[PDB]
């Protein structure tokens, strides 16, 4: 019969076309021609693909090994499908830091991957530096470190490699230089040679959770200290309390599947420096934050008119995509992510990617795309960010605030208030814009007593190994019990969303919480404790 | 290269899809093709004839008026087994009748052909073969060959629990008496 | 003639439905299972993928394993189909030696560990004994000239020690000494092209038989690379225990060949790239029976999400330890030789966890035991068996147990006299017990402890012939045992580790005063 196979990638012309799936037989495998009816039920996906490709989705597993498994065993589950192009992406997370002159200030620290805007194929993240007052009587690091005008500051902090991607990294781990402020490039972290021979499976550390961090200061005889610092950096270090990390994409060999023994081996030939180009011009990328606020990035093939070889791709509508890439179901026939229905989300779009889609809104008449989701075709190029409608966000597209009334009704549950302070159950997401909460006393007669009245004393707020939130008031108080003047005197509690916080003191270094906007979060009279 | 993709390729990729039902009909029809068509011939012309049910064997007309008390059957290995569950009864009478339980997996595995098989050699046995009294002393010298030698296993293979305790060889006697046992074999 | 997809020798049918090789006189063939003439003969049941060169995915075929065409050395009960065969390399450090850039010298013992979140990376754990071997040795931090501007040499011995299922042949896996929670003292070097000799499993490296690998290189290296500034020093005292973390970066791999038989190590597969494979597919199975030892092993189990992977056969929980580990069944109830299987806790994490209430949700049961041979493995659980008995510290290390288990192990006296007992014990028993507390008991109910000393325990050796005897005068006065009454009652207290005290108290108190003593002895002072 010599079925037709151009592609020469297993699966014959017709089937790729039109539909096809893959089902276990009791326990033999087949390859079976898409039927509606009796393949429904046994709720098996209907794959398509290019009958000119040998990977649709141009990265280097064909067409039939993902569908079909034989592939290597770490490809994330969501990029088995063969319209989602599979390509690690990493980049760097610091967890701390220490400074001292060539008496050491070791403050942790928080990370997360950036994107900003005119958005570019290029990892980047972003550390900030805890503020809060570890020592009551350390006020101005200016002179907890003996720095002075023709003095030198040394860097020495700790940091672990992230790979939210969904392919493996083998031998090579990238390089990666860190920048203050616009262009100060402090350092460039060298790249260790053949030490990185572990694997980065995606949602994984190197080196794991439970080994010390690698030093970033090599702690060796290479330079006495790399990270040389002149006055004027530290000055706007001060006045700033940020760093960036950028990273280039620089990563190993790439793990291909034998027949002739099943032994997946790395070829010394193909390298993913080679691939990604090809991905990164012929794919729709979609970014989503809905997890858990974290910058998640897929990648989907998509149709690009002018080329003859690419209008076989089989037509992606967005709906779809959303479905096959994230997760989203139709319980209801409604889009939604677990209970988030898909109204609940912005669109944004590029300059380009806009007018594209303007046109698209007008040859079907409509004007909320929510509703004509299922007749917007993707093209190639064209990049999209779902971000949640609800929190305010910043330059850089990080969670940063959100509108008064979510964050009291994030509160409406109070499972326990006593003198010692309060044991709550919060959505583990809002607690990540949220800053601090100020405490005050509330007389009879309307005055007004804040504990904690300093602008570098806020964080008072613990988290229990049972994701209980407790509020301590001695951390920052006395180290002594709450007292009140009044069983009838209410207690006000206000919090303080990063957005919204202050960074350094103000002009004639106040450190009252006053010019602050601040939302009012509890309020029970003295004897309602 | 080259070479290995085209029979992984050949064994998975199904051209076209035979149906639902018709992968029933050619399953059964190529198990009864590997017996010599002679044996056929043989049980036709002693009568009744193998009709294929779909269901459950053990709730069908021909069968459920007879032989209920016979519950309890023994597969070739000997392990006794429910009709229910079972997927396939012959029984022997005035109609020699043999059902088989259609199903799709008899050309994948063995372990089901070989029952049917082993039923097949059943009925030719006690019913065919048994008119002309056919298994006699080549069948019964072959057979004492097997008892007398050097740690066969083979007994084990073929022989019962009933067989590995009569101590001397086999006589033309206990053909007679007892031919049960023998046609199992 | 027969359809092989897999292209692994074996036959599509026989590998789905079961098989098993037996050799008939002096040719060995591979026959399809019958149930009565290989059962008696004590083959062993196999089953495996029709789809997979190598069901466990480590480097050895489904063909080759059973056949034994393989690499002589791995251990014989991964030769099953089913059962991952790859390497486990821990440090064993057994002694370290101290002083001043008056040396402290005390033996070691370590012991693989496993703590909780478990992740799958191979750490071990040392434990220095604190037994004062010298009187007049109170104090280290004098025994050493150390000042506060000191510093401290460190040099250990150490061996390799492999507890896996395959052996390594080139490589020797770097491992970094790490003490406290992040103090990195040192990164032992990967010596190069030195260990060209073999760790099988169950092996040493160096042998037994050779002087252990000096830690410090005696070379020009370093002069003191584990230099060690004053304030360690001071946290090693508190704690008294260091942790040695390991890689997993081994050599090549062995492999069979056909043409002549010859096995040749392939210098194009790496054991850093299969590894990874196995730890995706399979369940990881830990058990403390044998000698109170982590065993870890891994079962080739279905992931429903994946179809070549939903091929391999199904695994009930029974089955997998039947054929890794050693359980059977005498009379139908499973045991290790003897124990039955009820003695035992199942431990479980969060995701196994939930995938096993499900399990037990849909059979309608409450006691696992019984509906044991019913739970289905999936991909990626780990569990974890550990002996009910005893009690168990944070790195899931044996520490404790019930004083009344503790009791019957000693209620068999085989002699007794006035220098001391030799008993007879389970093997098992004594790792759990740190020392002896002697007394002597007035007519009157006074009390007179004889060791009277918190580092002043370890009084208690082992004779050559497995009984253990306990000498009185070793940190004695050199002095045989006085009685002050044959009506005195003479009491001996033992001090199980999790019980002990490690260093002098707030007010520097050395008496055993403040430690919960379980009572061990109590005879007559005619009787002794």
């Amino acid at each position: 019969p010599t079925v037709p196979d151009r592609d020469n990638d297993g699966i014959p012309d017709s089937l790729e076309v039109e539909g096809y799936t893959v089902d276990v037989k009791n326990k033999r495998t087949f390859l079976s021609p898409w039927i509606s009816n009796i393949h429904e039920k046994k709720g098996l996906t209907k794959y398509k693909s290019s009958p000119e490709k040998w990977s649709t989705a141009s990265d280097p597993y064909s067409d039939f090994e993902k569908v079909t498994g034989r592939i290597d065993k770490n490809v994330s589950p969501e990029a088995r499908h063969p319209l989602v192009a599979a390509y690690p992406i990493v980049h760097v997370d610091m967890e701390n830091i220490i400074l001292s002159k060539n008496r050491t200030i070791s403050k942790n620290t928080s990370t997360s991957r950036t994107h900003t805007s005119g958005f570019s194929n290029s990892n980047s993240s972003t550390v900030a530096i805890d503020h809060s007052l570890s020592l009551a009587g350390e006020r101005t690091w200016a002179e907890t470190m003996g720095l002075n005008t023709a003095d030198t500051a040394r860097l020495n902090a700790n940091i672990r490699y992230v790979n939210t991607g969904t392919a493996p990294i083998y031998n090579v781990l990238p390089t990666t230089s860190l920048v203050l402020g616009k262009n100060q490039t402090l350092a460039t972290i060298k790249a260790k040679e053949n030490q990185l021979s572990q694997i980065l499976a995606p949602n994984n550390y190197y080196p794991s959770k439970n080994l010390a961090p690698i030093a970033l200061n090599a702690q060796d005889d290479f330079s006495s200290t790399p990270i040389t610092m002149n006055y004027n950096q530290f000055l706007e270090l001060e006045k700033t309390k940020q760093l960036r990390l950028d990273t280039d994409q620089v990563y190993g060999n790439i793990a291909t599947y034998n027949f002739e023994n099943g032994r997946v081996r790395v070829d010394t030939g193909s390298n993913w420096s080679e691939v990604l180009p090809q991905i990164q011009e012929t794919t729709a990328r979609i970014i989503f934050n809905g997890k858990d606020l974290n910058l998640v990035e897929r990648r989907i093939a998509a149709v690009n008119p002018s080329d003859p070889l690419e209008t076989t791709k089989p037509d992606m509508t967005l709906k779809e995509a959303l479905k096959i890439a994230f997760g989203f179901n139709e319980p209801n026939g409604n889009l939604q992510y677990q209970g988030k229905d898909i109204t609940e989300f912005d669109f944004n779009f590029d300059q380009q990617t806009s007018q594209n889609i303007k046109n698209q809104l007008a040859e079907l008449n409509a004007t909320n795309i929510y509703t004509v989701l299922d007749k917007i075709k993707l093209n190639a190029k064209m990049n999209i960010l779902i971000r949640d409608k609800r929190f305010h966000y910043d330059r850089n597209n990080i969670a940063v605030g959100a509108d008064e009334s979510v964050v009291k009704e994030a509160h409406r549950e109070v499972i326990n208030s006593s003198t010692e302070g309060l044991l709550l159950n919060i959505d583990k997401d809002i607690r990540k814009i949220l800053s601090g909460y100020i405490v005050e006393i509330e007389d009879t007669e309307g005055l007004k007593e804040v504990i904690n009245d300093r602008y570098d004393m806020l964080n008072i707020s613990s988290l229990r190994q049972d994701g209980k939130t407790f509020i301590d008031f001695k951390k920052y108080n006395d180290k002594l019990p709450l007292y009140i003047s009044n069983p009838n005197y209410k207690v006000n509690v206000y919090a303080v969303t990063k957005e919204n916080t202050i960074i350094n003191p103000s002009e004639n270094g106040d450190t009252s919480t006053n010019g602050i906007k601040k939302i009012l979060i509890f309020s029970k009279k003295g004897y309602e404790i | 290269q080259e070479e290995h993709l085209k029979e992984i390729m050949k064994h998975i990729v199904k051209i076209e899809v035979k149906g639902e039902e018709a992968v029933k009909k050619e399953a059964a029809e190529k198990l009864l093709e590997k017996v010599p068509s002679d044996v056929l011939e043989m049980y036709k012309a002693i009568g009744g004839k193998i009709y294929i049910v779909d269901g459950d064997i053990t709730k069908h007309i021909s069968l459920e008026a007879l032989s209920e008390d016979k519950k309890k059957i023994k597969d070739i290995y000997g392990k006794d087994a429910l009709l229910h569950e079972h997927y396939v009864y012959a029984k022997e009478g005035y109609e020699p009748v043999l059902v088989i339980q259609s199903s799709e997996d008899y050309v994948e595995n063995t372990e089901k052909a070989l029952n049917v098989y082993y039923e097949i050699g059943k009925i030719l046995s006690r019913d065919i073969l048994s008119k002309i009294n056919q298994p006699y002393q080549k069948f019964l010298d072959v057979l004492n060959t097997i008892k007398n030698a050097s740690d066969s296993d083979g007994q084990d293979l073929l022989f019962t629990n009933q067989l590995k305790e009569h101590p001397t060889d086999f006589s033309v006697e206990f053909l007679e008496q007892n031919s049960n046992e023998v046609q199992e074999v």
